[PDB]
This record gives structure tokens, sequence and C-alpha cells, in this order.
């Protein structure tokens, strides 16, 4: 075996919060430097390894592209596991997570794993969302939250590992009969 | 290229230069023997095609805001020049199919290639009313040879395979078990040359991503049928084409796994052929 699953996953939220540089950090451990701008990189992949069964993890990169709530079900078709991400630095994207929210339970499947990532968490000087708002909004909705940093590689790893594993505990319980 | 419908060889010849595609406009609305023919049920997919020939009379400048949006229910295209709604066309009366059918949601580009397979079966219907009296697959193969269909189709589906792509013949890596996790993109059953033809594949950055045609455009290139008694046949084409397609998505987390492992071992391709003859294409 090369892999056992394929789990697509959808990174959302507004433009300049960071999105492409958590993907590039998860995927290829990297940040600026030898820059490879995203002239069609839709998506990154990465292997982990699960209770013993390798997942490539397909993560779409495509929000904001033409996706300003413009989003009918189609785009979330397949999707097994959605990172909404804010950046820290703007109040601005945090409140509009509320927006993305919405679309997603009136578009999107209700089995769909969903997370929560402040990026950013760096930049305290610049800050304008407080980490206490963070983790209130995600309580409100019943989903993980936690705060991130692509550019000093804190909390991109055990983030996605944590939406990984909560996709295929419900995955599994699944596989016991239907 | 050349217009025979309604006499149109030997009329041209009282018109000027100048006014020969004025008057075939009116010659079409003239035109378009009962007791034997079959009722057809064209008037919403025609809307479309019509749409740009009433785009190509306007300048250049203006031309940009002949759009054509989706309204908020995702069951009509509104044709709007700026911001007026001209007209509408309900999708179920393009595609000919049943009230009850059900229509699966498009992503924009879905919908882009759905408007553009419409205009072609529009102009081939309105300016050469023969191929469909001869045949529906006259008719269709018109469309589906199309070389900016068949470009656009593989664009959006294969961007990296030539429509011309030559067969690669078949190796049987499969288990049971992975014959019968395929069996539900090509109607319960597993041929190898037959398993794959909707099924879509593009590489980012060396990385295999696999996807299914959307059932409507299916539907559209290989089972569209203007005729009126053919509704409920048609229906039953786009429901079957909907449950292989809601099938794939469901299990996709298993099947790509599978779909990879063909295509690595095909040359990464899944145009896969047996013994010199292969379906396995997107359309022809
Ligand atoms: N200090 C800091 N800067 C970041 C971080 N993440 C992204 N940036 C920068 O914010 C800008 C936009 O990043 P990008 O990934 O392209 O945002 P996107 O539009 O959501 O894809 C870029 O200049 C990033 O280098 C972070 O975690 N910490
Ligand atoms: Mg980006």
């Amino acid at each position: 075996k090369t892999y056992d699953y394929l789990f697509k996953l959808l990174l959302i939220g507004d433009s300049g919060v960071g999105k492409t540089c958590v993907l590039f950090r998860f995927s290829e451990d990297a940040f600026n430097s030898t820059f490879i701008s995203t002239i069609g990189i839709d998506f990154k992949i990465r292997t982990i390894e699960l209770d013993g069964k390798r997942i490539k993890l397909q993560i779409w990169d495509t929000a904001g592209q033409e996706r300003f709530r413009t989003i009918t079900t189609a785009y979330y078709r397949g999707a097994m596991g959605i990172m909404l991400v804010y950046d820290i630095t703007n109040e601005k994207s945090f409140d509009n997570i509320r927006n993305w929210i919405r679309n997603i339970e009136e578009h999107a499947s209700a089995d769909v794993e969903k997370m929560i990532l402040g990026n950013k968490c760096d930049v305290n000087d610049k800050r304008q969302v407080s980490k206490e708002r963070g983790e209130k909004l995600a309580l409100d909705y019943g989903i993980k939250f936690m705060e991130t940093s692509a550019k000093a590689n804190i909390n991109v790893e055990n983030a996605f590992f944590t939406l990984a594993r909560d996709i295929k505990a419900k995955m599994d319980k699944k596989l016991e009969g239907n | 290229k050349a217009i025979h419908m309604g006499g149109w060889d030997k009329v041209q010849d009282h018109f000027r230069a100048e006014k020969k595609d004025h008057a075939l406009e009116v010659l079409h609305s003239i035109i378009h023997g009962e007791p034997g023919e079959m009722e057809v049920n064209v008037e919403d997919i025609n809307k479309i095609y019509a749409f740009k020939r009433l785009q190509h009379l306007a300048c250049p400048a203006h031309q940009d805001l002949f759009t054509i949006k989706m309204d908020a229910s995702q069951t009509q295209f509104l044709l709007m020049v700026g911001d007026t709604v001209i007209s509408q066309s309900n999708i179920k009366d393009i595609l000919n199919i049943s009230d009850d059918a059900v229509i699966e949601s498009m992503s924009r580009e879905e919908r882009q290639l759905f408007l553009q397979i419409c205009e072609v079966i529009g102009s081939k219907m309105t300016w050469h009313p023969e191929l469909l009296q001869e045949s529906i697959s006259t008719l269709r193969k018109e469309v589906t040879g199309n070389a900016q269909i068949k470009t656009a189709v593989y664009e959006m589906m294969r961007p990296a395979e030539a429509p011309d792509h030559p067969l690669v013949e078949w190796q049987d890596s499969l288990t049971a078990d992975e014959k019968s996790m395929l069996a539900c993109i090509n109607a319960g059953n597993f041929e190898p040359t037959t398993q794959f033809c909707k099924i879509g594949y593009q590489e980012v950055q060396g990385e295999v991503a696999f996807s299914m045609m959307h059932p409507c455009i299916s539907y559209l290139l290989h089972s569209y049928s203007p005729f009126s008694e053919f509704k409920p046949t048609n229906s039953g084409f786009l429901k079957k084409l909907n449950q292989d397609y809601n099938d794939y998505h469901a299990k996709k987390m298993f099947i790509d796994v599978i779909l990879e492992k063909l295509y690595l071992t095909h040359e990464r391709s899944l145009h896969i052929g047996k013994d010199g003859c292969s379906r396995n294409i997107l359309l022809t």
C-alpha cells in the first residue's frame, strides 16, 4: 500500500489571512524565501499516518479566487474537512468567519468536520482580535479552535492532525455496518 | 457551414450580401407534415444561442454587458443585458426532463461549459434542422465532434491529456474488492474499457487529483433528446448519472486510491483500452 485513504480538505477564509502560507508550511515546511507564487497551485498534498493507516491529505486553497460567498453546494462536494482561517491582525476577517460558517451549514454536508484557525499568532504588536474572542466564536458553533502562525511554525502541524483524526474517527464508526 | 433550410440554397439570391444574415433570421422565424412526426421541446435551449446572436449584433464595447446569470433558485438562467432581465429559461426545460428530476448544482466553470454546449446544440438545430431529422446520433456527433466543445471539455476534465490521446492497453492490477468499489462509477458494473469515461484528472506540482464529470454535462453530450416523447427516458438517464455521481463522492476517500494506482500503471492516464478498443474517452 502506498496510502490507504484520501481526505479532501478545504482552506477557507478571507484573502490575506495566510491560507497559502499555512498550506505551504504544513505541506512543504516552508515560508517565503525561495518564493513560488501560486499561479494555479489549487492544492497541495501531505501523507500522514494515523493508527497504522496512511492518509493522503489533499488540501485545497481556492477560496477567494472567485468565491466571495458566491458559493453553492458544488464547491463543498467531496470535502471531508474544512479549515476556516482568519487573521488576528485583522478583525474584519474575524467577523467574516460568521458568514463563511453559515455558507457552510447551508451548502456543505452536515458530517463535514470544521476547524477555526486564528493565524499570525506571532504578531502581537498589531493584534486586533483577542484569543478569548476566538475561542468564544468557536464555542458558539461547537467546532474546535486554535491560534497559529505559519511564519513561526506554531500549531500548524497539530491543527491538521486534529482535523484529520476527527475525520478518521467518524469515518471509522460509519464503517461498522452503516 | 452551408445552410439549406427553407430552400435557402436558391432563396438567398434575392438578397444583397449586406442583408442575408437578417433575412436568414426572419427565415428561421418563418419555418420553426404533422401526422407521423414527433413534437419537440427546444424553446428554452434555443434561447441561449439566440442570446449570443443578439450579442453578436452589439458593438464590441457593449458586448460585455450581455451575460447569463443563474437566479437564486438555481433553477433558471437569466438572460441579462446590463441590469435588465430580457428573458429566462428553466433548466429542466432546457434539458427536456420531468419536473421531479433532480438537478445537482454546478460550479461556475461547469455552468459556463453547460451553456457553451447548449449554444452549439442550439446553432445546429437552428441553422441545420437536417441533422436531427436524419438521426439523434447525427446531431449529437456534430456537437461532441465540435472542435471548441471537445477542447473545452478536455481542458476542464483532463487538462494535460490531448483529445486524440492514444489508447493505453489494460493491465488488470485490481482485486475483486477494488472492482466492486469502482462499480458505482459505471452503473453498478466493472468493464475496463468504459469504467473511466466520466473521470477527469489534473496534476498540480506533479500530484494528481481525480474528479467526475457533472451529470448534466454527461447528459447533454451523450443522452440529450429534444423530443417531448423522450422526456421520461431523458429523466431516466439523468437519474442514473446522478446516482453514479453521488456514489463517487460518498466513497471518494476509497475510490481515488484505486484510481491513482490505475493512473500510475497506465502512463498517467485512464484512457484505457483492450485489444485496440476503448470507450474511456471523455467525448468524441
Ligand atoms: N508574521 C506573520 N505573517 C504571515 C503569516 N501568515 C501569512 N503571513 C503573511 O501575510 C501575507 C498573506 O499571506 P497569504 O498566505 O498569501 O494569505 P491568503 O490570501 O489567505 O492566501 C503574506 O505577506 C504572509 O507572508 C503568519 O503566520 N505570521
Ligand atoms: Mg492565497
